[PDB]
């Protein structure tokens, strides 16, 4: 059994997603476009952070 | 009756089609792809695992010198060290203080964890697609599952669908695939018999039950230290355990086109590439003569609200006069506009409301409701929400179905330019004619 992270606090903007994250421990965040070029990216977040995808 | 059509390979978006057999009431079928699967054909190359170095108890020669016996084994290495003085708990083991030699030997084997913790290196070279389809035939939701190679035809409610082959041969898997448990990685593993130490494939076995293990780990024996009776050595660590730490990200998280990957067997699910030919074949007894279906006349359209959202942001209200009570099949005659309803009940002099979705900012489309057509028109307005969790239900925008009314600015400016050019050309040709006649 492995845990599930807390739901982030999402907020939208023009062609953007603003995500506020509350990790309790090193958590992996990855994202990819769903088109021809996925442009995969990832990072471990270890504290509270805000991302702009 | 045989009807052949093409729908995009997008999963979760329903598409409508018009089975128009003239002389009979039109029939509209809404079909949606619940899932599309690509299952490559796999030929196993070799299993990789964690090696286990087997060191038998060292043989010390008391008052003599031992010889290096040679035998064939995966990574056999044997060495003889002279001048050792082994010490056990109760005192020295050998009699003399010198001329004692220690015989060391070691080889490698597949660990007992081979049957559980192993990575399989494959070759993937052709894919047999499958598909699960939801088709709304005659006002009933019926779900079919069939092969999308164009060969399996599934009969549902007496009409049979034969779906595929997919228009695109694209597949997320390369020619060489390695799977570990539920993750599959696009990597070019070294061929059998050519593994390198400390890298993936240093120990290779053809099958998890074979015995001719190929192992290349540079096992080097080292001299025992200061009267100890151990067997030190210097070996490159397991390449496979190093790989497990540095795998990277599986195909499930990096494959393009939103592809989903699974195992047992390895499949790629719900790609968003290309489109899917699909052929219906309806019995001639399913249709209804045009003189028995309701016939709509005196039709007119008004479009009160119209927002070009991803979901159905438009509403059109159509006045009609119906010959008799019954169902009618509503279909949009314009590709740019998608109508959510597939059929609606109709009776008397009344009105019906259909919900449509468009990307146009000046909606102009024709809606056909049971053999009768009507023209629609509205000015759309953009939505406020910048992001949604569902894909667009409407077709993308072309450079022709473009330029809303109040693009008349383009016509006006290009007409002014054309008038100036025409006046200039007229004056030029008049002068040319007058100077050509004059001589
Ligand atoms: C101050 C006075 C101002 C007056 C105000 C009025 C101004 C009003 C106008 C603004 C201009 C309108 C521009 C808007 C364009 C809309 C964008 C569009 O609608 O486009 C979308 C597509 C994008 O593609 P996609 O990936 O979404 O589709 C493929 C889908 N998938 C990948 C699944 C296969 O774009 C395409 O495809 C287009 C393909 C062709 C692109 C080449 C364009 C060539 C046009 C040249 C124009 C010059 C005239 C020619 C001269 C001839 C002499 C008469
Ligand atoms: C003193 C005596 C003077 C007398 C006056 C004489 C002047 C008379 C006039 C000349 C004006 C003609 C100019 C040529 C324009 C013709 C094009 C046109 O007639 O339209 C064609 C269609 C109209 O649609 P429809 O409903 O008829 O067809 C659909 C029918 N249904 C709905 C039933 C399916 O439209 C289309 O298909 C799209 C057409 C292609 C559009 C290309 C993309 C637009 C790009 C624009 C870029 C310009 C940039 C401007 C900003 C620059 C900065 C300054």
């Amino acid at each position: 059994r492995v845990p599930k992270a807390r739901n982030p606090t999402v907020t939208y903007g023009k062609n953007q997603v603003i995500m506020l994250l509350y990790p309790d421990h090193p958590t992996l965040l990855s994202y990819r476009n769903m088109g021809e070029e996925p442009n995969y990216q990832e990072e471990w977040v270890t504290h509270k952070k805000e991302i702009r995808l | 009756y045989e009807h052949v059509t093409v729908i995009p390979n997008t999963v979760g978006v329903p598409y409508k089609t018009l089975v128009n057999r003239p002389g009979y009431s039109p029939m509209v079928l809404e079909m949606e792809l619940l899932s599309v699967t690509l299952e490559p054909t796999l030929s196993l190359d070799y299993i990789t695992c964690e090696y286990k170095t087997v060191i038998p108890s060292p043989y010390v020669k008391c008052c003599g010198t031992a010889e290096c016996k040679d035998k064939s084994l995966p990574d056999y290495s044997c060495k003889v060290f002279t001048g050792v003085y082994p010490f056990m708990w109760g005192g020295a083991y050998c009699f003399c203080d010198t001329e004692n030699t220690q015989l060391s030997e070691a080889h490698v084997e597949k660990s007992e964890s081979c049957k559980t913790e192993f990575a399989s290196a494959y070759r993937a070279h052709t894919a047999s697609a499958s598909a699960k389809l939801r088709v709304l035939y005659q006002g009933n939701n019926v779900t079919v599952s069939a092969y999308a190679n164009g060969d399996h035809a599934v009969t549902v409610k007496d009409a049979k669908f034969i779906v595929g082959p997919m228009s695109s041969a694209w597949t997320p898997f390369d020619n060489k695939i390695v799977v570990y448990k539920g993750d599959v990685y696009n990597m070019d593993y070294p061929p059998f018999g050519a593994g390198r130490p400390g890298q993936f494939g240093d120990i290779q076995s053809r099958t998890p039950e074979s015995e001719d293990v190929y192992a290349n780990t540079q096992l080097v024996l080292q001299r025992p230290s200061a009267g100890t009776v151990h067997v030190p050595y210097s070996q490159a660590p397991s390449g496979f355990k190093y790989w497990l730490k540095e795998r990277g990200a599986s195909l499930q998280h990096t494959a393009p086109f939103g592809c989903q990957i699974a195992t047992n067997p390895v499949r790629a699910m719900n790609c968003a590439v290309g489109n899917m030919p699909i052929s219906i074949d309806i019995p001639d007894a399913a249709f209804t003569r045009v003189v028995d279906a309701p016939s709509l006349t005196d039709m007119s359209c008004e479009v009160p609200a119209c927002t070009h959202s991803s979901d159905f942001g438009g509403v059109a209200i159509i006045k009609y006069a119906a010959s008799k009570k019954g169902k009618c099949a509503v279909h949009s005659m314009t590709n740019a506009v998608t109508i959510r309803e597939a059929e609606i009940e109709v009776e008397g002099n009344s009105q019906l409301q259909i919900s449509f979705s468009t990307a146009l900012a000046s909606a102009e489309f024709r809606v056909q409701v049971c053999s009768t057509q009507v023209h629609c028109a509205a000015e759309c307005h953009p939505p406020k929400d910048h992001i949604v969790n569902y894909p667009a239900s409407h077709t993308t925008l072309g450079v022709q179905d473009i330029s809303v009314t109040a693009m008349s600015w383009v016509q006006k400016i290009t007409g002014g330019v054309g008038l100036v050019v025409a006046v200039a050309a007229l004056i030029l040709i008049v002068v040319l004619c007058v100077s050509f006649s004059r001589h």
